[PDB]
């Protein structure tokens, strides 16, 4: 919120050069000056026979906004033979990626083409150049004896580059190995020391590079974007690269170890063609010292209010934790086709809040495709997802979109104001803009009113112009100003005081200042540092009792401060801005003395009562807990009476009951501060004697861990009176109950089997299902529905194994879905396998019992048992009374034996169900 | 007695028109005072007060143009009408709603335009057998559904730039095949070949001439061709009032947007027509591949249906791609089974098997509700689409239009149309907000009393600080001079606390974080009901402690959603037919059914138990599915009676049951072979003897 | 240049078969074995085997019916079909 948008620094390169396609800071160690590095990959060069070779310019921040190109190559290409160009610098896009660490700078030409050394060709291997002050070396890892599309010939290395804290270059390229992509890393000192101008393919020691993979990974575009950060125990930055065409175009982000190229972690997009991994970034946003991952998906499509698909873009935020398991949150774009996740730039800590902040840009968003950049402050909870400021680039469109964004670099203080600044490049207009942060002054103000209770008949101080006695009081207000970074020694505030702000709106003015004779007064103030609060003493009187109708309405003294901005010597001008969330004013109320008794002081008797209403609230559900409160004042009037409802932990406020006539519509607010969450409700200002109120308060209780027994609420009435200003503390609790509705269901497929059975031949020694009979399958489901969950339970199955020594339903194999183990008292498949109505239950037949152990079925989940059996055809017909209706009845019982919540009274859950398979005759 | 109108809108005329749509207003200053002027309905008719001066705007929805629905797609019809009505005039007073209805019909013999996009890259030389015949065979199976259809085609390879193309020794520029000891054609972007015409001979002759080219990048980027064939109307020749089919064929995967950055292409696809008279994509080198969203947007604007006909290996890819572009189907290209012949007609059947309404240019201030009547007055609510349809069927939609306030507009318009059709319903929107006699006011001062005052139609109210029945208020305030019943009963304190009651009209602003209004100032406009950390869940405004939810949101807390999309299952039926959709989440109502889409049903009737009802329906004409006339609509599964033969067996479910005639019917059904509901019923079931 | 062939028959039992061939001389991801009856009969089944092994094995019990096999060597990267050409043998049970 502290970026200054009124007067930034605008740098412009030649048109058509894509000036601003890449930006970074140049902070040399040999100079106290700093510079802006801007890439212009389509710029023309003095290089002989080279058209649009591209270049990188050094822009001076001091004055004149003048930019000068940094000279890397300045030469022609090369020769393999008489007329056989050994390389092609034309349209090589040199400067498409620019990165700088300390005095080292690295620029690359991803479209540089080679021809190699074997056969005539043009292969976009790409190349880079590393220069330190004087010496310039060429760096082209993908230019090697591994050629064509199978090798590194099409790699276009230098597409994305980055530096580590160990001065190791991380360089990716999408085209290696039929566009699988590749990451190549080398020591900076090794690059320069090993450089031989007479050797085109240079072998570097201690090079970390990914190898080719299976062709399934082709066209992944690994190395499209890269970033650095450490995600393991070591201090050495580890490699992070987005690979947008990976995972059947879903998009992925690969993380590799900094020690060796071994893979560490993976991310995957949830939507195809969204280009998940188009841009990546690494910062710690929660200040927990663990770097956290940011992944851009500018083509991602969310769904609007009507549910239609629309492309707003999406950015993935993954917080690294102690164990290493990321906690990932997503945020979406705002304008359609704006491509929100196009560029993700860490800007450091912009506000100096102690937590780093980040910037995300939508280059084709804003007003008529002008571009827009959103910045987001981080905090302890992680990255807070709402723009604290919006950067809207204003530039016309000549040929292509003036992409504002698509190139950003932050986390560097160029003005030396103690605050990091931000560069946003726009290659559509061939321009780059530098925004400067502001000092962020945090002002602490306070207001105290003297004898806040006014006695109408106490006329002590009066000097209103040949004085006559009048009732008086003093207004004292103090002002503290402090900040971080560079900022002037003293600040100038403009304070405005308003008396009885509630009135004066088509109403009588009830209080005036003594000397001013006015309801309002203003004064110019000056503070220097924190804890230096400077106050002023003003005397405001109260008009005569007969001049107005008086009121029970309190007199609200309203202080407002301005802080006109004159600051930041030279450097155009830089206006410090106040804190993000800060009061622009404060109020305090005074009351006229009325009905306080002969003691001339109001001493209320406050008492708060509460009824249980619902006695029980169940564990896993969200419950409509309503508390009826009885607020009584049996004493004298209590000023600024408020009902304080302390809701701990899982409890969150819903609202107040408007539907009930017997209950009050009193306005309540949910307030969290000083590590205390609670509900405040106005009982009246003042709350008059004999006042009794009834109002309900709805909440929703989920849980905190487990086995908390009951939940406790705290109710107290408090007021601003000098004595007896509070009620007692009345706490009310409601017991948590365990209720989990568990049902057991079963089906048989088929429900019936019609005898005789097609193609049935009895075999003396059965071999397959064809030799036994059809397939009867019983499915039993044990499902937990109720809010609570059970930790362990038992399941009993009774199967009609045999009737009179011959098999009824021959069980082959049973499977289990969910958390359940099962055991059969009789061996399944003793013979193995390849692959009126008379009721037959396990009671009247031989029983094959299956006992299963079940555990940990939560609210949603359930447990299943699939029993696949063959009907034994050989048993039927015969002396089995061929024509008779048989129903095969299998029973299943369940019993819940344990619960995860202890110290809570529990009740056993048991129920049974039966599954029948009816075998009958269609012809008699 | 006292009502909502007499408690809020007594301040003015226009402010009285916006309290509730039931409120009214009284002009005709004869016999003033004695009653509120903002009362409603016949309460102002109780008092005489009934000249033309009475103000009671009534929201109207009137049909301007309604032509009858057409029957056949010939040229002797009206013009052609698949939507009744066509133009509707809508007049709305603030915070009021009126509802209307619309019929949509798929008409028989509707002309069909088919444009072919063919991949000519080297990977397609093996699959080039499908281009042969085509126009001759394309017509034959299309003759059943549509006479007077027109065909045409164009080709694409890839972007003729950096790595995609061969910049290798110059003989590979003219002949990209120098390696492999063969000769092929030079590559190109999208290339228009044959505009839509009548002659199939002109088609087959020009089709056989096509040969294959070569590029080295595996994704071919046919999306470039899709974008151009959609946005170029004249070059392609897309007709109007005809079905637009764009069929896409490729051997392998495709480029998506942002892929062109490797080629040095940073310019996003503008979605314009860059095809010149030379029938080439001029911007193929200069601008990137079109994104799915831009393809989706432009596809529906031109009412063009996209069809994916791809190789079996890459089918699941484009099948997954098609889910992101609703209204597009995918089919398998193979030398066995159905192939091109019955493929396209099935794809065209799928497109015409669904009817969904799309809304263009809908103003922000009003929202639309949809109950869908698809099958014989089933009045399914909350849904703007009907599935499971055949050509010749007609569906109905009831639509409610409710506006929140009115932004003092003259006229707006929005279009409701079925997706993929030219026929549309245009709704003209006009808002009645200002009183008719408001313009009669003569603006200058002294019109009411003592000069320096305000006025309106049947209204006098003095200015700030003056604020009286004619002109007087506090800064004298006398005695209260009445309680003015600032409360509904005199046994209650001053009006809604909040700055007490002054000089009759209760003045209570207090300026605190919002605006406070009312006759007694009972309307806070800021204090409201909150669901989770936000007021009205951030999806609605707050008026007098009540939430007015934004479009596509309902409920007291405004946390309920109109969307049925997240309630849709894999089969396309909401909640898998096992439940009902409420607030965007399915509530399953069936024994043993659960899941987000209610797709999980481990314990419930399986296979035949559902389908044995359909065979009695279709084959035996026996009821319980034939009673509600849901036979042809519900189960479209084709039933072919087989003679005595249950085959050697594949993945299948063999199912038997006994009918009303006590005969055992045996049948079975195959699972998906390219997908189908095919069902075989054995003729001559088993019955008793005699 | 690059193709399967040199197709032998090694192991013979009362059923099944064993097929061996020579490598296409270029890097191979895997192979695809396809077989069916002679004439214009029913469609053909196919399976897969790795590319570092020159052999394959298939199960099942069927009569001869003038059986003929095919094996697909799948090698393709970039815009080209992932195959070279199907080759075949003719053997009876
Ligand atoms: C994040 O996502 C990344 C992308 O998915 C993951 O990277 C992927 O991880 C896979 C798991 O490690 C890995 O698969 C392994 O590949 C290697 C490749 O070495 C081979 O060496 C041989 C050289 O000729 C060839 O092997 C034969 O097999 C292939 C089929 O794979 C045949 O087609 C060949 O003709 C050849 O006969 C290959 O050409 C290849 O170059 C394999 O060695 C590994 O084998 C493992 O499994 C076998 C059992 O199948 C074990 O016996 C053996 O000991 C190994 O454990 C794997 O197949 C992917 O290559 C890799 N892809 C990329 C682009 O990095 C990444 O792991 C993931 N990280 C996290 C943290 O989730
Ligand atoms: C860097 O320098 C290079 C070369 O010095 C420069 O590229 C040049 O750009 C111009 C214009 O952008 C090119 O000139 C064109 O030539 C073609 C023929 O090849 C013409 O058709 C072009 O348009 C003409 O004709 C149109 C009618 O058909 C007219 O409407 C139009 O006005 C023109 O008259 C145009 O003349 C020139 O070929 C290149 N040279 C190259 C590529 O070598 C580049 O613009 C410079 N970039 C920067 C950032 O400085
Ligand atoms: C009739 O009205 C007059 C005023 O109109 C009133 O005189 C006021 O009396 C109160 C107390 O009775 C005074 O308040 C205190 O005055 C002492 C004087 O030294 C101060 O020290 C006190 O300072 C407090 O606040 C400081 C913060 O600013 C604290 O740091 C400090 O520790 C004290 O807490 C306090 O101001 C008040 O100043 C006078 N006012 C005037 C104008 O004299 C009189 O009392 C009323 N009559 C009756 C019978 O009460
Ligand atoms: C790659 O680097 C990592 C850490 O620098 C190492 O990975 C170890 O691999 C061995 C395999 O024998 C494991 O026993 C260790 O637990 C791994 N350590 C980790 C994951 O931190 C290893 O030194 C390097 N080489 C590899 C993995 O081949
Ligand atoms: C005085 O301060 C208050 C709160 O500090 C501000 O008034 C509103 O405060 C709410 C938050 O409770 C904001 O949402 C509003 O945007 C604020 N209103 C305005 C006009 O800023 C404000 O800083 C000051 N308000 C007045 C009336 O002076
Ligand atoms: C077991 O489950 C049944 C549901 O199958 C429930 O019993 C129902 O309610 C009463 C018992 O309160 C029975 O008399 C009814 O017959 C049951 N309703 C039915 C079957 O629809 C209950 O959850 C459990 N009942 C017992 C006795 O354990
Ligand atoms: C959709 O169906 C409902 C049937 O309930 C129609 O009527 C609504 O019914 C309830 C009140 O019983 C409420 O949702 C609305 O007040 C009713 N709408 C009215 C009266 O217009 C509803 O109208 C139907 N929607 C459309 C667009 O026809
Ligand atoms: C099933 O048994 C395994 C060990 O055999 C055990 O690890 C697992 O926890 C058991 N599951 C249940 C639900 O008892
Ligand atoms: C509005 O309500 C229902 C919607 O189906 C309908 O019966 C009624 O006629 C509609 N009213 C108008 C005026 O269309
Ligand atoms: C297609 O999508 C499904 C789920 O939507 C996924 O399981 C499958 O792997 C995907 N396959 C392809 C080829 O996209
Ligand atoms: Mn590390
Ligand atoms: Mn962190
Ligand atoms: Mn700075
Ligand atoms: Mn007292
Ligand atoms: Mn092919
Ligand atoms: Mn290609
Ligand atoms: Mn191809």
């Amino acid at each position: 919120f502290n970026l200054d948008v009124d007067s930034p620094a605008e740098y412009s390169g030649p048109e058509g050069s894509y000036f601003g396609f890449a930006v970074d800071f140049f902070v040399p160690s040999a100079s106290s000056r700093m510079f802006l590095l801007v890439g212009a990959p389509k710029a023309n060069t003095t290089q002989p026979g080279i058209v649009e070779g591209g270049q990188v310019l050094k822009c001076d921040w001091s004055s004149t906004r003048r930019c000068q190109p940094i000279e890397f190559d300045a030469t022609g290409n090369r020769d393999y033979a008489k007329d056989d160009p050994l390389e092609f610098k034309s349209h090589q896009w040199f400067g498409a990626s620019v990165r700088s660490k300390q005095d080292k700078i690295l620029a690359c030409a991803p479209l540089y083409h080679w021809r190699t050394e074997m056969k005539q060709e043009r292969e976009p291997v790409g190349t880079c150049f590393l220069q330190d002050g004087t010496k310039t070396v060429e760096y082209a890892p993908c230019r090697s004896q591994d050629i064509d599309a199978d090798g590194q010939g099409f790699c276009q290395g230098g597409f994305s580059i980055d530096f580590t804290k160990a001065d190791r270059v991380l360089l990716g390229g999408p085209g290696s190995f039929y566009w699988q992509g590749q990451l190549i890393s080398d020591q900076v000192a090794e690059i320069v020391s090993k450089y031989d101008p007479n050797v085109y393919s240079i072998k570097y020691n201690n090079q970390l590079a990914t190898r080719t993979a299976q062709a399934i990974f082709d066209d992944s575009y690994l190395g499209y974007s890269v970033a650095v950060g450490d995600f393991n125990g070591d201090g050495i930055d580890d490699f992070v690269s987005g690979v947008p065409r990976a995972a059947r175009t879903l998009g992925m982000v690969y993380i590799y170890d900094g020690k060796n190229m071994s893979s560490l972690y993976n991310f995957t997009g949830e939507q195809m063609a969204a280009y998940f991994g188009f841009s990546v970034a690494a910062t710690d946003i929660n200040g927990d010292d663990y770097a956290d991952v940011f992944i851009g998906a500018p083509l991602f499509m969310d769904r609007g209010s009507d549910g239609k698909l629309q492309e707003v873009g999406q950015v993935s935020v993954s917080l690294q934790r102690a164990s290493g398991d990321f906690q990932t949150t997503k945020l979406n774009g705002f304008e359609v086709f704006a491509r929100f996740g196009s560029a993700i730039a860490p800007l450091g800590d912009l506000d100096q809040d102690g937590f780093n902040d980040i910037a995300i840009a939508a280059p084709y968003g804003g007003e008529d495709k002008k571009g827009i950049v959103y910045i987001f402050n981080g905090r302890s909870t992680g990255l807070n997802a709402v723009p604290s400021q919006i950067l809207e680039g204003q530039w016309a469109a000549r040929s292509m979109p003036p992409s504002f964004g698509y190139s950003m670099k932050g986390a560097t203080d160029i003005d030396k104001n103690g605050y990091p600044d931000l560069i946003v490049g726009a290659f559509g207009v061939d321009r780059a803009i530098l925004y400067r942060a502001r000092p962020v002054i945090t002002v602490n103000a306070g207001l105290e009113v003297y004898p806040s209770i006014l006695n109408q008949d106490n006329k002590t101080c009066s000097l209103p112009g040949t004085a006559l006695k009048v009732s008086c009081f003093n207004v004292r207000f103090c002002l503290k100003a402090d900040g971080k970074g560079v900022l002037p020694r003293k600040l100038n505030f403009q304070v405005e005081l308003l008396l009885d702000k509630l009135k004066q709106k088509g109403a009588i003015r009830r209080a005036l200042f003594l000397y001013s004779r006015s309801p309002s007064h203003s004064k110019n103030m000056t503070i220097s540092r924190g804890g230096l609060m400077q106050c002023e003493e003003l005397i405001a009187y109260l008009r005569d009792e007969s001049e107005f109708r008086d009121k029970l309405t309190p007199i609200t003294i309203f202080m407002e401060y301005r802080l006109d901005y004159r600051t930041a010597a030279d450097t155009t001008g830089l206006q410090p801005i106040l804190n993000q969330f800060t009061p622009a004013n404060i109020s305090r109320q005074a009351h006229i003395l009325l009905d306080c008794g002969e003691d001339n002081v109001c001493k209320p008797k406050l008492e708060v009562s509460v009824d249980s209403d619902q006695k029980k609230i169940y564990i896993g559900d969200d419950n409509p807990l309503t508390l009826i409160v009885k607020a009584q004042n049996q004493g004298e009037g209590a000023y600024e009476a408020e009902l304080i409802v302390s809701i701990p932990l899982q409890a969150d406020f819903i609202g107040v009951v408007r539907n009930n006539e017997a209950l009050a519509r009193l306005s309540c607010a949910f307030k969290t501060e000083n590590q205390t969450r609670q509900v405040v409700c106005d009982l009246g200002n003042p709350m008059k004697a004999g006042t009794q109120l009834l109002a309900g308060l709805r909440f929703s209780v989920h849980q905190q861990s487990e086995m908390d027994t009951s939940v406790k609420f705290d109710l107290q009435i408090q007021s601003s009176n000098l004595f007896d200003k509070v009620s007692p503390v009345v706490s009310h609790k409601v017991d948590l109950a365990v209720l989990a509705a568990v049902e057991i269901r079963g089906v048989s497929s088929p429900d019936h089997v019609f005898l005789p059975i097609p193609n049935w031949e009895h075999k003396e020694n059965p071999e397959t299902e064809e030799d036994v009979g059809p397939v009867v399958q019983h499915i039993y489901e044990l499902r937990n529905n109720g809010p609570s969950s059970f930790s362990k339970a038992m399941l009993h199955l009774q199967w009609p194994y045999k009737y009179n020594n011959n098999t009824l339903l021959y069980i082959l194999h049973y499977d289990i879905d969910g958390p359940m183990n099962c055991t059969s008292d009789m061996e399944i498949n003793p013979l193995r396998i390849k692959i009126d109505i008379h009721t037959l239950g396990c009671g009247v037949a031989q029983c094959l019992k299956i006992v299963c152990q079940v555990g940990r079925l939560d609210r949603g989940k359930s447990a299943i048992l699939y029993v696949k059996s063959l009907l034994w055809t050989e048993t039927f017909m015969n002396k089995e009374n061929q024509n008779h209706s048989y129903s095969l009845k299998s029973s299943a019982s369940f019993n819940v034996i344990e619960f995860p919540y202890k110290n809570l009274p529990i009740e056993d859950i048991t129920n049974s169900t039966l599954v029948t398979t009816n075998v009958t005759w269609g012809i008699q | 007695g006292p009502n909502i109108c007499t408690t809020r809108g007594v301040s003015s005329c226009q402010q009285c028109l916006a309290v509730s749509p039931m409120c009214a207003w009284c002009s005709d200053e004869a016999l003033p005072l004695g009653s509120p002027r903002c009362d409603l309905k016949e309460n102002l008719l109780k008092d005489n007060c009934a000249p033309e001066s009475i103000e009671f705007p009534v929201s109207e929805a009137r049909v301007l143009e309604d032509r009858p629905l057409s029957d056949k797609g010939s040229g002797d019809s009206s013009q052609v009408t698949q939507v009744s009505p066509q133009r509707i005039a809508l007049r709305l007073r603030p915070d009021d709603s009126k509802n209307f209805s619309i019929q949509v019909r798929q008409v028989e013999d509707y002309p069909v335009d088919i444009y072919y996009l063919m991949d000519l890259s080297y990977s397609m030389k093996d699959d080039l057998w499908s281009i042969q015949n085509l126009g001759t065979k394309l017509a034959t199976q299309m003759r059943k559904l549509t006479s007077n259809l027109r065909i045409g085609f164009g080709a694409f390879v890839d972007k003729p730039v950096s790595p995609y193309m061969y910049i290798s020794p110059p003989e590979a520029l003219e002949n990209p095949c120098y390696d492999m000891k063969t000769t092929c054609l030079p590559m190109f972007g999208y290339k228009h070949v044959l505009t839509l015409t009548d002659q199939v001979t002109r088609f087959n002759e020009e089709v056989k001439k096509q040969s294959v080219s070569r590029n080295r990048d595996a994704p071919e980027g046919g999306f470039d061709a899709i974008m151009q064939a959609t946005v170029c109307d004249e070059k392609i020749g897309w007709r109007n009032d005809a079905s637009h089919l764009l069929v896409f064929t490729t051997d392998a995967k495709t480029h998506i947007a942002l892929d062109g950055r490797l080629a040095g292409i940073v310019q996003p696809n503008d979605g314009q027509c860059h095809v010149g008279s030379d029938n080439h994509y001029s911007a193929s080198t200069t601008m990137d591949y079109p994104s799915l969203g831009l393809m989706t947007e432009k596809l529906s604007q031109k009412n063009i249906n996209l069809i994916f006909a791809v190789t079996e290996n890459v089918v699941n890819l484009y099948q997954n791609y098609s889910e992101l572009i609703p209204g597009t189907t995918v089919g398998v290209l193979s030398m066995d089974s159905s192939n091109v012949l019955q493929l396209i007609v099935d794809a065209y059947g799928k497109i015409r098997s669904k009817v969904e309404l799309e809304v263009r240019d809908l103003p922000e201030e009003l929202s639309l509700s949809f109950n869908a009547t698809c099958l014989n007055n089933e009045v399914i609510p909350g849904l703007k689409s009907c599935m499971g349809l055949k050509i010749g069927d007609t569906v109905s939609f009831s639509i409610e239009a409710k506006v929140r306030g009115c932004p003092q507009e003259k006229e707006k318009s929005f279009t409701i149309k079925p997706v993929g059709f030219k026929d549309s319903l245009i709704v003209q929107v006009t808002f009645d907000c200002d009183c008719a006699c408001q313009a009669q006011a003569e603006p200058n001062s002294h019109r009411c009393n003592n000069g320096n005052g305000t006025f309106e139609c049947g209204v006098c109210r003095c200015g700030p600080g003056w604020l009286g029945s004619q002109c007087e208020c506090s800064e004298e305030d006398y005695r209260p001079s009445q309680q003015d019943e600032c409360s509904p009963r005199e046994g209650q304190p001053v009006c809604s606390q909040r700055g007490e009651c002054l000089c009759g009209q209760c003045v209570c602003h207090s300026s605190d974080f919002g605006k406070i209004t009312g006759k007694y100032c009972e309307c806070d406009d800021f204090s409201c009901v909150r669901y989770k950390g936000e007021m009205c869940s951030g999806h609605g405004q707050c008026s007098c402690g009540d939430c007015l939810c934004d479009s596509d949101w309902t409920g007291y807390y405004c946390n309920c959603t109109t969307r049925t999309d997240t309630c849709m299952s894999s089969n396309g039926l909401l909640c898998s037919g096992r439940g009902k959709c409420e607030c965007g989440s399915c509530v399953c109502i069936q024994p043993g059914s659960y899941g987000d889409t209610c797709e999980k049903c481990p314990t419930c009737p399986d296979a035949c138990t559902f389908k044995k009802e359909c065979v009695e329906c279709k084959k035996f004409d026996r009821g319980a599915l034939h009673d509600e006339n849901t036979c042809n609509r519900y189960c479209r599964d084709e039933i072919e009676s087989v003679k005595e033969l249950k085959d050697t067996g594949k993945d299948a479910v063999n199912c038997t049951y006994k009918n009303e005639d006590d005969c055992v019917v045996r049948f079975q059904y195959y699972e998906d072979s390219s997908g189908k509901s095919i069902l075989y019923v054995v003729e001559e079931p088993e019955c008793p003897k005699g | 240049s690059d193709v399967p062939r040199d197709l032998e028959v090694v192991a013979a039992t009362p059923t099944s078969l064993l097929i061996s061939w020579d490598a296409p001389a270029v890097t191979v991801r895997y192979y695809r074995i396809t077989y069916g009856e002679t004439g214009g009969n029913s469609p053909v089944q196919e399976f897969t085997v790795p590319g570092s092994k020159s052999t394959a094995t298939i199960s099942g019990l069927k009569p001869g019916v003038d059986y003929t096999i095919t094996v697909y060597a799948v090698t393709g990267r970039g815009d080209s079909p992932a195959s070279s050409k199907p080759i075949s043998i003719n053997y009876r049970t």
